[PDB]
């Protein structure tokens, strides 16, 4: 609670908010874009490093790296259904 | 496009926009053209503005 | 081993460009040459809810 709010990457805020509890996404996604791998203007590698990238997204090679590391859940309770009680929301009547 | 212009909603695509192949629609050229590198560029000043 | 289509105009040289829904693959990106994908497309389900 030091930041109210953190604009960021999609992938790795989505990814930091299925890993914690305590965080979440907002939504409404904008500047729709995506991560590349840079090199210089004049390079040999160009061409099939696009190929090869293109060739893994057509085979479920991407598919396969998003399962491994960005798509497995930790703690996330989130759903559109109205919150369940639970002992901490009705303590007060327990008591009483 | 379709689902979202459907009569009733009665269309839905699984998981929620669910993509497999997750490419993009892109503007082809020859090979070697010379209106790739200001073509990108705009493309991308595009999506930036 | 003949291209028919947007891409076979593209690759015969009777086309500069070709816009419209073309999707980003190795094989058409290995015979001519796209620009940078101006919108997410890809494998997807559409099923009657
Ligand atoms: C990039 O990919 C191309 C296509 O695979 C490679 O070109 C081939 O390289 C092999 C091995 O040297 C040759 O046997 C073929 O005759 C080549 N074909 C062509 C189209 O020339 C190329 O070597 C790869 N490397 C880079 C970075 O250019």
């Amino acid at each position: 609670n030091k930041l109210h709010a953190f604009i960021w990457d999609s992938a790795v805020l989505e990814f930091e908010a299925s890993q914690k509890c305590d965080l979440v996404t907002t939504g409404e996604l904008f500047f729709r874009s995506g991560f590349g791998i840079g090199m210089r203007k004049d390079s040999p590698w160009k061409q099939n490093v696009s190929l090869s990238i293109l060739k893994s997204h057509e085979n479920g090679f991407m598919e396969d790296l998003d399962k491994t590391w960005v798509r497995y859940q930790e703690c996330d309770s989130r759903s559109n259904a109205p919150a369940t009680l639970t002992f901490e929301n009705m303590a007060g009547v327990f008591m009483l | 496009y379709k689902a979202g212009r459907d009569e009733g909603c009665k269309l839905v695509t699984i998981g929620s926009g669910y993509i497999f192949a997750t490419t993009g629609y892109g503007i082809a050229l020859q090979k070697g053209s010379p209106w790739k590198r200001q073509i990108d560029l705009a493309l991308l000043q595009f999506v930036g503005d | 081993n003949v291209w028919n289509g947007m891409i076979g105009e593209v690759v015969y040289q009777r086309a500069v460009m070709a816009v419209g829904s073309l999707t980003i693959n190795e094989e058409r990106s290995e015979v001519v040459d796209f620009s940078v994908p101006f919108v997410e497309t890809g494998i997807s389900v559409m099923v009657s809810r």
